[PDB]
RNA sequence: CCAUGAUAAGGAUUAUAAAUUGAAAGUGUUAAUAUCAUAAUCAAAAUUUAUUAUUUAUAUUAAAUAUGUAUGUGUAGAUAAAAUAAGA
């Protein structure tokens, strides 16, 4: 009767953001989730209210982010995560936030490191001098890890930094799309030099939506005026104008437009003496070697009469050309271009490694198709050393500790509970935290992409005897209960 | 670690199979992060060991 | 999806009765718990037909209780009281798993397998490339560019 | 549309060469003789028209011998003469096609028999096509129904005049342009006795199936072998080859020469919106009708073979009791029988064959006698068809005498949808229905039952009854179907004959166990044998133990019983044909699935519509 | 041997559900996982949530507890008969009862306006997306 | 099929997505000619002349 | 008929889990009844005769069971018949489906009893409303039940008019040998 | 190891389209390789069918090279290198020793003493420091030297 | 032309509770067939001759000559098989 006392009694609290207006009926998360009564004195009187055990973790502005948060979760508005990523999250970063589930990260000590180093570079010109001891003279931080570890999460933090403190950003949230692409094609006006049009163009509208603010007041200087332009379009005196030409056109002119756009806006960029740019990339190491592409047969570029007398072999035997590198695309032209090339003390790279190759471990038979995680995973199968092959400061990021895998599993199963995404009415299926804690951590080993897969695995979980005893023991102690009444 | 591999990856991540391997750190009331086990295998070698009756 | 052949249909009692094999494999199983968690709603379904059969395989060893004490007037009636609705629930997690695989498929752009039926852009099923050149059931003449269900861009 | 192109096509002054016959290159095959397919005969093993045809073709030497089969697009599209039903719905109409396309391979490929289909008027047709191929005996059978003994009546008298026609009015015109007095032999094959044979003549016909059976008894039969022998020398006639279809077209790569004529479809015919005619139900049934000759023949054999005897009656006992409508060992060769395609001599020949074989068992001879008796019935119902004439089809049947009883016939549109949906409160009835509706074909006694319940049953008009299972039954006889339906519904009351039994009576009687429901209707499966046929006596409680919920699945009868209107609502009676039905979301359009007014509602050619259904149409619109 | 028109009873039903009763089987890989996600992902960040809500309102349908069956109801069972192995015939009858036994005629799934679903949010406007209309 | 195909493989401007990613008709449907439009073009070929589906 | 896990272990038929809980388990049921006692303590601290009078309103209903058949048949106190006899060959569960075994079974006689009754109900108003006697808009027949046979369907003919008892009031029921 | 398949399955009676059921020589198997294998259509057994895409051990035989092809792929991608002959003089130290063949000795080990076990027929070397004698004549700047990052450097890794 | 042996089909029941990881498949007969120990006039190279458990729709003939005809909504009747590392 207490409990049911408890359910009715309760009152949702009031509403401040996305955070805390999503929030499942109480019927669902009423045993996932207990209540307590709790005094609070609203006029001067402590009133008897039922109040949550459990609340989503707090929605706090990087400004407001603080070393007392490092190893805590926070939440991230849904408006704000519109505003502030428009390209999207990293490949794997967006599956922990589905619509109803709040958007919460963790704040780890390489996170508040680089909170503080684009603090800095906000103003960089005063704080040159640190900002270059901080990077040792590089160009910028270049993050390598294992598999599953926090590296696109921290990609995507940072970019919520630097966006938040309305400084100009490129994100590339996966950098598959650039080398691993859809297609390739030759550049219209840069001589041996290649490009990937739909990454480009996706590219190019949203780091315009992204970066409006203070686009529009970035002013043309290496840029001519007589760019090809439809009857009633106006020309592009801003960086935005020209990104919103570039992108905006009818197929296939949209090719050659975002061909002509991705170098005049890397020769914008590389004009920029007095402003801080950041550039973050989610997996360096692709752009660092070559793309899967591969060059064409020379045959195809001088047209032929017949197959039979032709002295070529184009229809007769697939044969690999060597791959085009990386460094020939126009995109990774111009970073490189930046990178290379000196007096450039305001453009940082803050990017990352991705190691989400197909698994090869000396045998390698045919995967089943039906049952196979690995199905967009990249076939490389190299090895990448990070000192070896960026010219960016290698820093590395292990898997959780004790500390924080504790805090994203909480996160995980109660804001989950609380959101209508868990065990709810069945919560007594399942064991306490204390053993998901300790059997999730035995299972992914503190590997943050394992944590959110056996989280998610835990359904199937059949050797847990915790509740079916604890059941037994709670039906023996009331079975006795009422004997003692009885007697 | 199974035949010099994480046991993560010779399961294939499968809890339902590694809870097998975790239960006896359980039923001993005994802690699975206070030893270093190693497996060898000595009957029909195959590439792929995750399966009920091996776990 | 890449199985596009013809396919026979089967009633949902052999697919509840085939236990840890198909139906309860776990791995199956977390596919489903994925695609629900990944569209946002609760797998509360999926998660009473996961109790239930952990339930069945952890004492599907253990042999049953002796019939002649268990009264048939009543104890009998009250076991097959527990088994249907174990089978109902389990029929209700089947039918929400087509459902949402059919409605994830028309908004993926995914071409089913012939004859499959997918509401709000198929509505009498789905037929391409099939060894008969009718549709079956429907015995509509079917073209060599078989259909675009969806536009072509992306 | 389809129609008029048709018309514009063959039936023009000048007949472009593309819609040509052409010419034969020996002189002697200039000229030919033609015979007429309709739907009454579809056979090439005791066709009479046939075997006159190649003795014809034999005595004058080496005459050709050409086929036509013009179809009547009336009777596919047009609606029905009340209730604006369909007639020949898609599933008989594919079923009637396919006939068809059997018979043309049977003459085409194995007679080498040049057979020309074409659309739209027979009457118009058939002269025209004789003209032009200076046919000097045409040779037909004779149709003896409305719209069709005229239409068969027309035919003859433009072929002994020479007509030629003309489609953009309704003109004739004589033989002197076709830009030898040819004769018409029309030749009765329809009945098993044939004519000019009965021991009694039909006006003086006592009427009575009883005295009929005993007329038959003395009546003979003719053997099939003569005419055998006809149809197997016609192959040393010579043959145009010209006229026969190509390897191409046989394999489908290029359509048939214009000449010769496309086989229509159920759009070119004018059935739209075919979602609406798709019956999703489960169909109990286990056997099929593999539309044809050679089908029809290996269907009578495996009957024969299978132990089908018994379904005439059981072993030992010399005395009719209830059928098993669930059963597969019945003669399902009612359809072959109505579409000619096996004929009634053949099936009888083959009887008295398996008969003389097994006769060494003591009871075969019941069973054929009860087939003969059988056989002799669907005779006797089209002598009495014959008898009645025009009279058959008028409202309160032919004979007003009997209906002294009979009321008004109130008409009510929507119970007539409810009843031709199988939507009523009897479990029998709606699994006659369901069976006849998805198969095509159900058993006698659940076509009594059918048009018992709607006829005397509900009060509905009995026109509307026979004109739904016109539009259903693949076995539709116009005589038979009519005559039974007059018969049951208490119109004609021949006495000495077969009584009207309720459809409550035929329930407890042919399916006292309700297996036949209970298969035909599975979710009735809980109900005890007790409490089938009658469900909505079952209480709240037993209607929750038996898994039939009222209203949800199965809704209530349409005769409610004493009271009903104190202890029930809408919340009980739930509706079927509202505004926010399931019958409403079909067509793709939205006008409704397969009832009344279906051919107004979907069909896409309607011809000379009617007060009355445009009244129906309008109330439908308003509700 | 024999060649059957007959239609066979794996005739699917194109009117009855969003999903054909009697379904053919599906194979949802990871691909599709992965393909969704980024689908979702790219809805959200536009900012559409009609398809979001249009799902959770056919999950709010289909998805609510069964109900407790009395004694006495249970699943039809086929008779032992001593003919052999009817497998056949067993095998119609099972069929023929699950079709029949269509997602739509299910009783024992609470469906419709007039049941209360204690679970789940009734219209899109109680959902987070709409946190500004709940305010102080 | 077989010259497409391997066209598309020596260009390699598409890369290895031919045979990983790409889907393509099967046999009997990717050798109908050039304007069918109908599937039941495969059963009208010539079926006299011995050639095992090669028209 | 064999055992199908004979080759499995008894202790792995099934194999208890949970082992370690046992302690702690017994550990809190000693803390609880220690605290249990200590709460305790404080409380407690702290022609005539029995031969049937007939009326003229009551209808006498027969039903007559027999070995292979069934009649239920009415008459009023005057002695006409308000309706025929109701047989099970008049009924049609006489002709087949079911063998002659089940002819006169008791589901067969409550289904004729059943069907007798209903078809007797509007008769029987038709024949009160003749003489100017109406029934009323609460419908409570008063009818005499005599029984006869000894058979399977007399069970089922006494539940069918047990059944309708709002219309039907039984106020004798008699056997006859 | 691997979780692929490398047996083909065996061949039984029909296997249907179904739930956990796939026919035997669908599309989906071993990429598309069971194309080679599939006899489409129902096969009168009397006349029609090749034998070898019967036989068991062929079929197996095929998928095993196709395995072993892709074993081949698979590893060659992991190639990052070349090997090429050096006069044994301008090799160094870790190098300049008596080698054994490939499986002709234990897994030998890169100079044990100076604390490195590596494997010393799977050490790769970088161009950065081969180029002085892989291009003596060339000279001039080819491969600028490779910058190596400070270990001992206060950066923000350090928590500077 | 040796009539005599095997085989096919094929079943039986004690193991309480604790411990232990343990302590757990057995065939008459009736049948058909056949190449053996038993009774002389004729099968094994020139094979058409009809003898149960087969590959069904992204890619399909290279090493001893190695299968061109049955797509039809997978739709009958009969027949066989198992409680065996599986999950009635
Ligand atoms: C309301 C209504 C409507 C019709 C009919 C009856 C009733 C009551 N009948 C007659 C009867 O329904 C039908 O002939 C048989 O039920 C067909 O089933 P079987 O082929 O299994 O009969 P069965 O196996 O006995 O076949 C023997 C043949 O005898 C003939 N026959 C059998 N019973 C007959 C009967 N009662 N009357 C006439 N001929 C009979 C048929 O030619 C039948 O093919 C009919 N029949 C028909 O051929 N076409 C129709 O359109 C109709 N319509
Ligand atoms: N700080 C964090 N806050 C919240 N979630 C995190 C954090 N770090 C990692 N994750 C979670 O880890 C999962 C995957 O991490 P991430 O995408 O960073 O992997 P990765 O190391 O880049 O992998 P890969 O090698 O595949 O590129 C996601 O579910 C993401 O939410
Ligand atoms: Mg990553």
């Amino acid at each position: 009767t207490l409990k049911k006392s408890l359910a009715a009694m309760y009152m949702r609290p009031p509403v401040t953001c996305y955070t805390d207006a999503c929030e499942a009926p109480v019927a669902m998360w009423d045993g996932a989730i207990p209540l307590k009564e709790t005094r609070k004195l609203k006029n001067g009187v402590p009133v008897r209210t039922v109040s949550r055990t459990y609340s989503h973790p707090p929605q706090l502005t990087p400004t407001q982010l603080s070393f007392n948060d490092i190893n805590s979760m926070y939440c991230v508005g849904n408006d704000e995560l519109i505003q502030f990523f428009p390209e999207g999250l990293g490949g794997r970063v967006f599956q922990t936030m589905p619509p109803g589930h709040p958007r919460g990260f963790l704040y780890r000590k390489e996170t508040h490191l680089l909170n503080l180093f684009v603090d800095k570079v906000q103003h960089w010109h005063t704080k040159r001098s640190v900002l270059s001891s901080l990077t040792n003279g590089r160009t910028g931080f270049i993050v390598d890890g294992p598999t599953g570890c926090g590296k696109s999460a921290l990609m995507c933090q940072v970019v919520h930094f630097a966006r938040s403190r309305n400084i100009v950003t490129l994100y590339v949230p996966d950098a598959k799309v650039w080398t691993h692409g859809e297609w390739c094609w030759p550049s219209t006006i840069l001589p041996g030099f290649f490009d990937a049009p739909d990454a480009a163009r996706s590219f190019l509208k949203y780091f315009a939506v992204a970066n409006r603010a203070t686009l529009t007041s970035w002013k043309l200087r290496c840029t001519p005026k007589d760019l090809p332009t439809e009857q009633g379009e106006r020309q592009p005196q801003n960086l935005y104008e020209l990104c919103e030409w570039g992108h905006r056109a009818v197929a296939p002119a949209s090719i050659d437009r975002q061909s002509v756009c991705v170098k005049f806006l890397m020769d914008e960029l590389s004009e920029e003496k007095k402003l801080p740019v950041v550039i973050v990339v989610d997996g360096w190491n692709l752009f660092s070697h070559e793309t899967h592409f591969r060059y064409p047969h020379p045959d195809f570029l001088r047209g032929l009469a017949s197959f039979n007398e032709s002295s070529t072999d184009i229809d007769l035997y697939p044969q690999e050309l060597p791959r085009i590198p990386a460094s020939r695309l126009s995109f990774v032209r111009g970073l490189n271009k930046m990178i290379l090339s000196g007096d450039d003390p305001n453009k940082f790279f803050i990017t990352c490694t991705t190691r989400d190759f197909k698994p090869f471990d000396g045998i390698s038979g045919f995967p089943n198709v039906e049952t196979d995680r690995f199905a967009n995973s990249l076939d490389e199968y190299a090895p990448y050393d990070p000192e070896k092959d960026s010219h960016f400061h290698p820093i590395q990021i292990g898997n959780f500790d004790e500390y924080e895998y504790r805090s994203f599993l909480r996160f995980l199963i109660n804001s989950g509970e609380l959101a209508g995404l868990g065990w709810g009415p069945l919560w007594h299926a399942s064991s306490d935290f204390e053993r998901k804690l300790y059997k999730i951590g035995f299972l992914s080993g503190r590997n943050p992409q394992g944590v959110v897969d056996h989280y998610h695995q835990e359904l199937v979980w059949r050797y847990d005897y915790q509740r079916t005893r604890q059941k037994q023991y709670l039906l023996k102690r009331r079975m006795e209960g009422m004997s003692r009444g009885a007697s | 670690t199974v035949m010099g591999k994480p046991l993560s990856l010779v399961l294939d991540n499968k809890a339902w199979l590694m809870e097998m391997v975790l239960m006896p750190f359980d039923e001993a009331n005994l802690d699975y992060r206070d030893f270093d086990a190693h497996i060898v295998s000595e009957g029909h070698a195959m590439p792929s060991i995750a399966n009920e009756i091996a776990a | 999806n890449t199985f596009l052949t013809s396919s026979v249909a089967t009633p949902p009692i052999s697919v509840i009765r085939t236990g840890p094999k198909w139906w309860a494999h776990p791995e199956r199983m977390v596919r489903q718990k994925l695609m629900y968690f990944t569209l946002g709603v609760d797998q509360l379904p999926l998660r009473r037909t996961a109790v239930i059969q952990r339930d069945l395989q952890r004492f599907h060893m253990c042999k049953p209780p002796p019939r002649v004490g268990d009264s048939t007037g009543y104890k009998r009636s009250r076991a097959a009281q527990l088994n249907t609705w174990y089978r109902r629930i389990q029929y209700q997690e089947y039918h929400m798993q087509h459902l949402f695989t059919r409605h994830v498929w028309g908004l993926l752009r995914v071409y089913p397998g012939n004859t499959t039926k997918i509401q709000g852009k198929a509505d009498d099923g789905y037929v391409g490339y099939d060894s008969v050149p009718f549709h079956r059931y429907n015995r509509a003449p079917l073209p060599f560019p078989a259909r675009e269900l969806y536009e072509r861009r992306k | 549309n389809y129609l008029s192109e048709q018309d514009a096509l063959y039936l023009s002054p000048t007949t472009p060469e593309e819609a040509r016959v052409p010419s034969a290159l020996c002189p002697q095959l200039s000229a030919c003789v033609m015979v007429v397919f309709a739907a009454n005969d579809m056979r090439v093993h005791d066709n009479y028209a046939l075997a006159l045809a190649a003795t014809r073709a034999e005595a004058a030497g080496g005459l050709p011998v050409i086929a036509v089969t013009v179809v009547d697009y009336r009777m596919f599209a047009q609606p029905s003469a009340v209730g604006g039903f369909f007639r020949q719905s898609p599933m008989r109409a594919r079923f009637f096609l396919e006939t068809l396309a059997a018979l043309r391979y049977k003459l085409e490929r194995e007679l080498r028999i040049p057979l020309l289909v074409r659309c739209g008027r027979p009457e118009d047709h058939i002269p025209r096509l004789v003209v032009e191929c200076g046919a000097i005996d045409v040779f037909l059978t004779t149709q003896y129904a409305p719209h069709e003994k005229e239409v068969h009546n027309d035919i003859v008298e433009a072929i002994n005049q020479r007509r030629w026609v003309s489609r953009d009015p309704t003109a004739g015109y004589k033989a002197i342009e076709h830009d030898a007095a040819p004769v018409a032999h029309s030749v009765w094959q329809t009945t098993l006795v044939h004519i000019d044979d009965l021991p009694v003549p039909v006006a003086s016909m006592v009427e009575g199936e009883r005295w009929y059976h005993d007329d038959v008894t003395t009546a003979n039969i003719r053997p099939t072998a003569a005419f055998d022998r006809c149809i197997n020398r016609l192959s040393d006639l010579p043959a145009r080859g010209d006229l026969l279809p190509t390897t191409g077209e046989l394999s489908g790569l290029e359509p048939p020469p214009l000449y010769r004529g496309r086989a229509p479809t159920l759009v070119e015919l004018g059935y739209g919106s075919p979602e609406a005619f798709i019956e999703e139900e489960v169909i109990a049934t286990q056997s099929s009708h593999p539309p044809g000759e050679d089908a029809a023949i290996e269907r009578v054999l495996d009957w024969l073979m299978d132990g089908g005897m018994t379904s005439m009656l059981r072993y030992g006992r010399d005395r009719r009791t209830n059928t098993k409508m669930y059963s597969q060992r019945l003669s399902r060769l009612s359809p072959y029988l109505s579409c000619g395609a096996l004929s009634p001599r053949r099936f009888y020949e083959e009887l008295r064959r398996f008969t003389s074989e097994h006769l060494r068992d003591n009871f075969v001879q019941q069973q054929y006698r009860e087939a003969l008796l059988r056989l002799s019935r669907r005779d006797y119902w089209h002598w009495m068809g014959l008898r009645y004439g025009p009279l058959l089809f008028y409202e309160y049947g032919p004979r007003p005498e009997h209906t002294d009883d009979i009321a008004d016939w109130r008409h009510d549109p929507k119970i007539v949808q409810k009843w031709c949906a199988g939507l009523t409160g009897i479990p029998f009835a709606d699994a006659a229905m369901r069976e006849l509706t998805l198969t095509g074909f159900v058993a006698d006694e659940g076509r009594q039952g059918l048009i018992w319940l709607l006829s005397r049953g509900y009060g509905q008009d009995w026109r509307l009854g026979a004109e739904w299972l016109e539009r259903c039954s693949i076995d539709y006889d116009p005589f038979v179907c009519y005559g039974n339906c007059a018969y049951y519904s208490e119109l004609v009351r021949d006495d000495f004959g077969e009584t009207v039994r309720n459809i409550h009576w035929l329930a407890h009687h042919h399916d006292q166990t309700g297996i036949y429901v209970k298969k035909w209707l599975p979710q009735l499966s809980k109900i005890p044998p007790v409490y089938i046929h009658r469900p909505h006596v079952l209480t709240e409680r037993m209607q929750a133990m038996h898994g039939v919920q009222l209203g949800k699945n199965y809704p209530y009868p349409l005769k409610l019983w004493d009271g009903a209107q104190y202890t029930l609502s809408s919340e009980h009676l739930t509706t079927y044909f509202s505004e926010g039905s399931q019958w409403h979301r079909k067509a793709k359009n939205g006008a409704g699935g397969s009832g009344y007014a279906e051919a107004l509602r979907h069909g896409t050619v309607i011809l000379e519509p009617h007060q009355l259904q445009s009244s129906a149409f309008g109330e439908l619109e308003h509700g | 041997n024999k060649m059957r028109s007959k239609p066979s009873d794996n005739v699917a039903w194109y009117d009855k559900g969003p999903v054909e009763w009697l379904p053919r089987p599906v194979r949802l890989t990871y691909d599709h996982l992965d393909q969704l996600q980024q689908w979702t992902m790219r809805a959200t960040l536009d900012g559409r949530t009609e398809e979001f809500n249009r799902i959770r309102d056919l999950h709010r349908e289909w998805s609510q507890h069964p109900l407790m069956p009395v004694l006495g109801d249970v699943e039809p069972k086929f008779p032992l008969n001593l003919f052999k192995q009817n497998h056949r015939a067993k095998k119609r009858f099972l069929v023929r009862w699950h079709k029949a036994n269509t997602p739509a005629n299910w009783l024992w799934m609470p469906r419709g306006p007039t049941v209360v679903t204690p679970l789940h949010r009734t219209n899109p406007t109680q959902y987070p997306e709409n946190w500004k209309q709940m305010v102080q | 099929h077989r010259p497409v195909k391997r066209l598309f493989c020596n260009i390699g401007l598409m890369g290895p997505q031919i045979t990983t990613k790409a889907r393509w008709k099967p046999y009997r449907f990717a050798t109908n000619p050039a304007g069918t439009s109908k599937a039941e073009r495969m059963y009208q070929r010539d079926k006299t002349v011995y050639t095992h589906g090669h028209n | 008929f064999p055992d199908k896990y004979r080759r499995v272990p008894m202790l792995l038929k099934p194999q208890q889990g949970g082992q370690q809980y046992f302690n702690h388990f017994l550990i809190r049921s000693t803390n609880d009844r220690l605290t249990q006692q200590d709460v305790d303590n404080a409380s407690g601290q702290a022609m005539w005769g029995e031969m049937p009078r007939y009326t003229s309103d009551m209808v006498f209903l027969y039903l007559v069971s027999r070995r292979r058949n069934t009649y239920a048949v009415a008459y009023t106190y005057e002695g006409k018949r308000i309706l025929n006899t109701y047989t099970a060959g008049n009924r049609g569960l006489k002709g087949g489906d079911r063998g002659f075994r089940s002819e006169g079974s008791t589901d067969n006689g409550h289904q004729v009893t059943s069907m007798y009754l209903n078809d007797l109900l509007p008769k029987l108003r038709e024949m009160r409303a003749s003489e100017g006697r109406p029934m009323g808009r609460g419908e409570k027949v008063e009818l005499v039940v005599r029984v006869m046979g000894f058979y399977n369907g007399r069970q089922g003919a006494v539940r069918a008019v047990q059944d309708r008892a709002n219309e039907f009031h039984v106020r004798y029921f008699e056997d006859i040998t | 190891v691997s979780t692929g398949e490398f047996d083909h399955p065996p061949f039984q009676f029909r296997q249907r389209h179904t739930f956990n059921t796939t026919p035997l020589h669908d599309a989906n198997r071993f990429g598309g390789r069971t194309a080679y294998l599939r006899e489409i259509g129902p096969v009168n057994i009397k006349k029609q069918g090749r034998r070898f895409k019967k036989d068991p051990r062929t079929v197996q035989f095929n998928v095993d090279v196709w395995c072993a092809q892709q074993t081949l792929r698979k590893r060659w991608k992991q190639r990052d290198w070349e090997v090429i002959e050096i006069p044994f003089r301008l090799v160094p130290r870790e190098q300049q020793r008596v080698i054994p063949e490939l499986y002709t000795d234990i897994p030998q080990m890169t100079d044990p003493a100076r604390n490195d076990f590596s494997n010393i027929r799977n050490k790769v070397y970088d161009r950065e420091e081969l180029q002085g004698v892989l291009f003596p004549a060339a000279g001039a700047m080819l491969y600028p030297p490779l910058q190596r990052v400070d270990k001992q450097a206060m950066t923000l890794d350090k928590y500077l």
